[PDB]
RNA sequence: UUGACCUCAAAUCAGGUAGGAGUACCCGCUGAACUUAAGCAUAUCAAUAAGCGGAGGAAAAGAAACCAACCGGGAUUGCCUUAGUAACGGCGAGUGAAGCGGCAAAAGCUCAAAUUUGAAAUCUGGUACCUUCGGUGCCCGAGUUGUAAUUUGGAGAGGGCAACUUUGGGGCCGUUCCUUGUCUAUGUUCCUUGGAACAGGACGUCAUAGAGGGUGAGAAUCCCGUGUGGCGAGGAGUGCGGUUCUUUGUAAAGUGCCUUCGAAGAGUCGAGUUGUUUGGGAAUGCAGCUCUAAGUGGGUGGUAAAUUCCAUCUAAAGCUAAAUAUU
RNA sequence: AAACCCAUACGCGUAAUGAAAGUGAACGUAGGUUGGGGCCUCGCAAGAGGUGCACAAUCGACCGAUCCUGAUGUCUUCGGA
RNA sequence: UGAAAGUGUGGCCUAUCGAUCCUUUAGUCCCUCGGAAUUUGAGGCUAGAGGUGCCAGAAAAGUUACCACAGGGAUAACUGGC
């Protein structure tokens, strides 16, 4: 009956979601966590839905 | 967590930040509440005025739904119309066109007049009220039609 | 044990409590298991939809009287006037409910065309043969949605009399309070000779 | 039985028309019936009276029906029991000056 | 004298049944103290541990002698809440539910009390046969001190009128479930190190398979497997999906109107007292003793009593899955 | 057992006060006085004046309880301005 | 009371006394008994009394040389020290 699971509010978890979200247009945060995405042209790297 | 405690601090030192003379002991002035007409009186007359004795007349078997009376207080009363149609009832201050505050359905018991709702006509459908509320709303032209 | 300005807290762990204490771990694991007992009941019922017909009931304590909710059963009169018997209608996904009775024509009619509604919305199968396909729904509840009536309108005319509806809640009160009071002087008076 | 229309007062609440449903036959539960009376006036006859009866007959005769009652009210429970019963007494009492 | 009945017995009589283990969870009985109260006696610990009896895969409860006071709800269980609240309490320490509301899950019913009386229509057993979780025939027997049909209060029954509507059981092949088997890709190519390559580097392949394990060191591609689908086997089964044979049935059930009726549980309810218990407070339940009912009656309506009303149920007999618990 | 989405309720809060029955928060630019950061105006500046949130002190007003007073009126004992 | 001014809310001043809970009395004759009423009864509001002298207020007799436990050099029975 120790606390395992840990309520965040939904505002929150939407908020971080969004925020993380945003940093995925962004090459300077890319590089920082070592995605190896130089070469890539521009981002957000957009494919057709063919895939 | 348990790396941002002082108990992690503490190590190293003798006592635990409990002191040398003291000495942490089991419960030394008791287990609870204990010692409240004694050696605990002064904090429970200074913090706690009225703790000892018994008031009032009892009431068996009191159920919290005879006493289900939530207060509006006028100052409100149009957010219980919602923003679509409140700037049309407000700019056509007029009977014959009136709006109806149900203002049960929304779940309040009795209307009070905190403060200056508009010159507005308005009918207020509520089970109780106050004298000032329904001043008021006649006073700005409506009518209050009491509902059960 | 009593110590600096604090509220007085009652926590009733005086007893081996923690011999009974329920963690719900099984919370994810017991919906999954209520999701597949329903999927299993629904192929089993395949048709069917997997929950009876209710009726539109207005709830009790005045607290909730304002709400109309979902009963038990239909008022064998309700189901009657629908023109069906209590025991064909329970073969029929229709709850019946024999000891509630109706005091309230709107409610009872309301029932009713529920009724007449499910009746023209259902298909039943023959006892013989065919078993003719027909795209079961698993809620009769969200095909037949508990509405709310409408008691008023969202505008009208200001027909003010001059009663003040504060002295008329007073009135009532006094009248109440002292009702026994004046019957008790009228029969004094009556007996007077 | 008809309301007014607030929230307060003798008949308090909502104006509804109403239905006056059918009426439960497990309401008449304890309605005598005409093989019930048989049977429990034939048992009366063959059974007789009990010596608490015997002595309620006694006390209505000698002393009254007040004391009757209070008697009644000891040997049985409850004071409507013992009013019923005595008045059971005073119809056995009548009977039996016409026996 | 003979033959019955009643009650009681004996049989290594014919057939069966109980015991003990386990006991996490479940139904009950019994029942502490340490401890807390800064002492201690009520209290608390706790209606707990220990002790005893008794079950199943769940048990129990359960179709209201309920909750309510509302425009009323409507078996039971469980969760969220109500609520650390109303209330109990050397009113101290402490204890402490319930109605409503939202949800999971949902399912309803059956006996007694009625003359079959123009037909004990009912049933165990034995025995012959048969298609054997049983059936048919025959024969003793049980049973009228009441076995079947009929009805269970929501109703219902006996007569009278009037028309309509609906039905049972076997086989076969599938599907559902259980268990189990089997088949279903791609490198062991080159160099270095090393005892060993599963390491490093080069070139490649498969991928709905780069989960995991093994193999002389970190292996998707060496092996088992994994993934995706396929092909079988054996059962249980009435859940349904089709096909086939029997026609159940001059039977049963349902519905409308009139009329006469409408049985409804007793050493129980209830009351007094004692003890225990409960939040239950002039007494919540339980038990013991004493007293002991009624039938337009009785219970309940959380302040004892009398009077007048109202509302709501229908006890003293009974069965029932699911949601729930599980060291 | 994650992650994502959601209805109706429920909890706290938006109203207190009285044992309770119960009543229930604007005379006023939501008050006045004193002081108050910051802003504005004049001033080269110094400073003067205006406005003055928060906060503090104080006098008042409003709601409830208590103690009074007790109008129009009336089931002549209710009502309570 | 005094002509009056004025004095007087116990004793010329400094001491002469007492919570909760319970009971009881007085007052308002007011509130509640929660399905609705009447009358009893009961419970509530406000002010006192019944008392705790260990006097901020447990309900309380001894012994142990048969003794026990936690502790104390905060504290005795030796030396020593002043
Ligand atoms: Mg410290
Ligand atoms: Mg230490
Ligand atoms: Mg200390
Ligand atoms: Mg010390
Ligand atoms: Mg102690
Ligand atoms: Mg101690
Ligand atoms: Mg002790
Ligand atoms: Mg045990
Ligand atoms: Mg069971
Ligand atoms: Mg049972
Ligand atoms: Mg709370
Ligand atoms: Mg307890
Ligand atoms: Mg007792
Ligand atoms: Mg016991
Ligand atoms: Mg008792
Ligand atoms: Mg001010
Ligand atoms: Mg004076
Ligand atoms: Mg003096
Ligand atoms: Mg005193
Ligand atoms: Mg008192
Ligand atoms: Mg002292
Ligand atoms: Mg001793
Ligand atoms: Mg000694
Ligand atoms: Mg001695
Ligand atoms: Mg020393």
């Amino acid at each position: 009956w120790r606390k395992w699971n840990v309520k965040v509010n939904h505002n929150e978890k939407r908020y971080a979601t969004a925020s993380a979200i945003a940093a995925t247009a962004v090459a300077s945060l890319v590089l920082a966590r070592g995605h190896r995405v130089e070469k890539i042209p521009e981002i957000p790297l957009v494919v057709s839905t063919d895939l | 967590p348990s790396r941002f405690t002082k108990t992690r601090k503490h190590r190293g030192h003798v006592s635990a930040g409990k002191g040398r003379i003291g000495k942490h002991r089991k419960h030394p002035g008791g287990r609870g509440m204990a010692g409240g007409q004694h050696h605990h009186r002064i904090n429970m007359d200074k913090y706690h005025p009225g703790y000892f004795g018994k008031v009032g007349m009892r009431y068996f078997h009191k159920q919290q739904a005879h006493f289900w009376k939530p207060v509006l207080n006028l100052d409100k009363l149009w957010t219980l119309i919602p923003e679509d149609k409140r700037d049309q009832y407000l700019k056509s201050a007029s009977k014959e066109t009136a709006p109806v505050i149900d203002t049960l359905a929304a779940g309040y018991g009795k209307i009070l007049g905190k403060g200056r709702i508009p010159n507005v006509p308005v009918i207020v459908k509520a089970r109780f009220v106050s004298k000032l509320a329904e001043e008021k709303i006649r006073a700005a032209g409506g009518v209050v039609e009491l509902i059960a | 044990a009593i110590s600096k300005n604090l509220p007085i807290l009652k926590n009733h762990f005086r007893k081996h409590w923690q011999e009974r204490v329920k963690v719900h771990f099984d919370q994810a694991g017991k919906k999954v298991s209520r999701r597949n007992a329903r999927a299993t009941r629904a192929a089993k019922i395949a048709p069917r939809p997997l929950d009876l017909l209710r009726p539109v009931v207005r709830a009790p304590t005045v607290k909730y009287n304002r709400k109309v909710r979902a009963g038990r059963g239909f008022t064998l009169a309700e189901v009657k006037a629908a023109g069906l018997t209590a025991a064909y209608a329970r073969t029929i996904g229709i709850a019946v409910d024999h000891r509630r009775q109706n005091r309230n024509q709107e409610i009872f009619d309301a029932n009713v065309q529920r009724l007449k509604e499910y009746q023209s919305k259902i298909i039943v199968f023959p006892r013989n043969g065919k078993a003719p396909e027909a795209e079961q729904v698993l809620s009769a509840a969200a095909t037949f949605p508990i509405a709310q009536p409408a008691t008023d309108v969202e505008a009208r005319a200001v027909q003010d009399n001059g009663e003040s509806a504060f002295r008329t809640l007073r009135l009532a009160r006094s009248e109440k309070k002292f009702r026994g009071i004046r019957e008790k002087r009228a029969r004094e008076k009556a007996e007077a000779e | 039985t008809v309301k007014t229309g607030i929230a307060i007062g003798l008949n308090k609440g909502k104006k509804v028309t109403s239905m006056t449903p059918a009426p439960k036959i497990s309401y008449k539960k304890g309605a005598a019936s005409n093989r019930t009376k048989f049977v429990r006036s034939l048992v009366r006859e063959i059974a007789g009276l009990s010596p608490y009866e015997r002595r309620l007959i006694d006390l209505i005769r000698n002393s009254g029906e007040k004391r009757a009652r209070k008697v009644a009210k000891k040997r049985l429970g409850s004071f409507t029991r013992a009013k019923a019963k005595v008045e059971e007494m005073n119809n056995i009492i009548a009977a039996s000056r016409r026996h």
